[PDB]
């Protein structure tokens, strides 16, 4: 969905 | 909002983002060669307008551009949408190589559901002043008043400063072009396509001049901005 | 195509689609009422345009009809745009619950690259002739190859359909739709459909008894209508 | 998951 948080 | 913790004299000093101006101030500041041609007034406000007023992203710009040229400068601005914040990240007085790793942090810290409401305001137009109901339709929630997509909005703007709040003409927030080309290149490649479609669903039901409550089923005023979009979940 | 390994006189008959007017005769045959008001004939070649001729579907439907009414023949006839085979699925004189666990075994078998021909063929029209080319938008990989792969679908389970003038054509059914819609991944029905909007305005910057021109391939809006359903259906 | 079994 977030990839990582970013 | 962390200030809500105390209970004191508490006094603010709110930095904003850098006027389209002083970022002309700064650039002549580090040794910029200021435009000529017109279409070189406008390279530099593609740049200005991109890196949405920002100091350290402008900043990792001057200092990435090489040549020093205007034109090595408008294939950074390229380089920006089709590749992310990326094209640019550099070594600078910032303690970070690019705005991405900053705004990491902040989302991280950010509320399950802003967390949510953030990874959807993707699919939007950037730098475009839009209603609370056209965020409802791409903006998340457990009835018949979607205001509650109007609070979310809200902590989301206060905290990491993402949104943008802008009380009349009509209740309104946006999104800026850093604060999105973040959004790009970082959230999951579906859901910016299922909030392209979940968006072009609500749809249809029965300049400085906002979108009059005649006109909202055609978003396609900004179809610019979406045709990129599809292009981009579509490689 | 288990017929190539016979080296020899091989005769081959095949089984098609029964026709519009032979289900009637089915239905008739086990005390099937037949219609009156157009709107009742019109529901009873929704059930034959949807069970694209077949025996099994049309014997599932039956069992499953209860009280008997055109009325509760148009119930399922509801309950099978928006629950697929799943449906009607019922105790039959066929060995299989419903023709999906038949035709599943049908998909297995299948060369891994027409596997995917065939995953994506659910963002097409059912029952609609279209060209080559307006295939080759979402099929895998000049583009004839897609033809190959189309013949072979076809050939492997009869889950296609050729038409080889007016121009080379093909064409999918609607039991061989219902099976995929519930079936493929509901991202990919989402990103068939987008694949499409895609290359078909790529389409767009080179410039009844009737086959669909190439002055108007730009726009499947055409079948916008079934379109916006199989997209309501990916997106939720 | 790009089908069912399959």
């Amino acid at each position: 969905m977030f990839n990582f948080m970013g | 909002e962390i200030s809500n913790a105390a209970s004191q004299t508490c006094e603010f000093i709110e930095v904003t983002s850098l006027e389209i101006d002083e970022c002309y101030d700064f650039l002549e500041a580090y040794g910029m060669p200021m435009p000529v041609g017109e279409k070189e007034e406008d390279v530099l406000n593609k740049t200005i307008e991109l890196s949405s007023g920002n100091p350290a992203t402008l900043m990792m710009f001057f200092k990435s551009c090489e040549p020093k040229t205007f034109e090595k400068m408008a294939q950074l601005n390229n380089k920006l949408e089709s590749r992310g914040l990326v094209g640019v990240e550099c070594i600078t007085p910032y303690s970070y190589k690019s705005l991405a790793m900053a705004l990491q942090r902040c989302v991280e810290v950010l509320s399950d559901e802003d967390r949510s409401a953030l990874a959807f305001a993707v699919v939007m137009p950037p730098g475009v002043d839009i209603p609370v109901k056209l965020w409802s339709c791409v903006i998340p929630v457990d009835e018949q008043l979607d205001d509650e997509v109007a609070d979310r909005l809200k902590r989301l703007s206060k905290r990491g400063a993402l949104l943008s709040g802008k009380r009349m003409p009509v209740l309104t927030f946006k999104i800026d072009h850093i604060i999105h080309m973040f959004l790009k290149h970082v959230v999951d490649a579906q859901t910016i396509a299922n909030g392209i479609s979940i968006l072009e669903q609500r749809l249809l039901e029965i300049e400085t001049v906002i979108r009059p409550e005649d006109f909202p089923k055609f978003m396609q005023l900004h179809q610019k901005f979406y045709d990129s979009l599809k292009n981009f979940a579509c490689c | 195509e288990i017929s190539n390994a016979a080296s020899q006189t091989c005769e081959f008959i095949e089984v098609t689609s029964l026709e519009i007017d032979e289900c009637y005769d089915f239905l008739e045959a086990y005390g099937m009422p037949m219609p009156v008001g157009e709107k009742e004939e019109d529901v009873l070649n929704k059930t034959i345009e949807l069970s694209s001729g077949n025996p099994a579907t049309l014997m599932m439907f039956f069992k499953s009809c209860e009280p008997k009414t055109f009325e509760k023949m148009a119930q399922l006839n509801n309950k099978l745009e928006s629950r697929g085979l799943v449906g009607v699925e019922c105790i039959t004189p066929y060995s299989y619950k419903s023709l999906a666990m038949a035709l599943q075994r049908c998909v297995e078998v299948l060369s891994d690259e027409d596997r995917s021909a065939l995953a994506f063929a659910v963002v097409m029209p059912p029952g609609v002739d279209i060209p080559v080319k307006l295939w080759s938008c979402v099929i895998p990989v000049l583009d004839d190859e897609v033809a190959d792969r189309l013949k072979r679908l076809s050939k492997r389970g009869a889950l296609l359909s050729g038409k080889r003038m007016p121009v080379l054509t093909f064409k999918i059914d609607h039991i061989i739709h219902m099976f995929l819609k519930h079936v493929v991944d509901a991202q990919t029905i989402a990103n068939g459909i987008s694949i499409l909007e895609q290359r078909l305005l790529e389409i767009g910057n080179n410039n009844e008894t009737v086959i669909r021109p190439e002055d108007f391939p730009k726009f499947m809006q055409l079948h916008q209508k079934f379109y916006d359903s199989l997209k309501n259906f990916a997106c939720c």
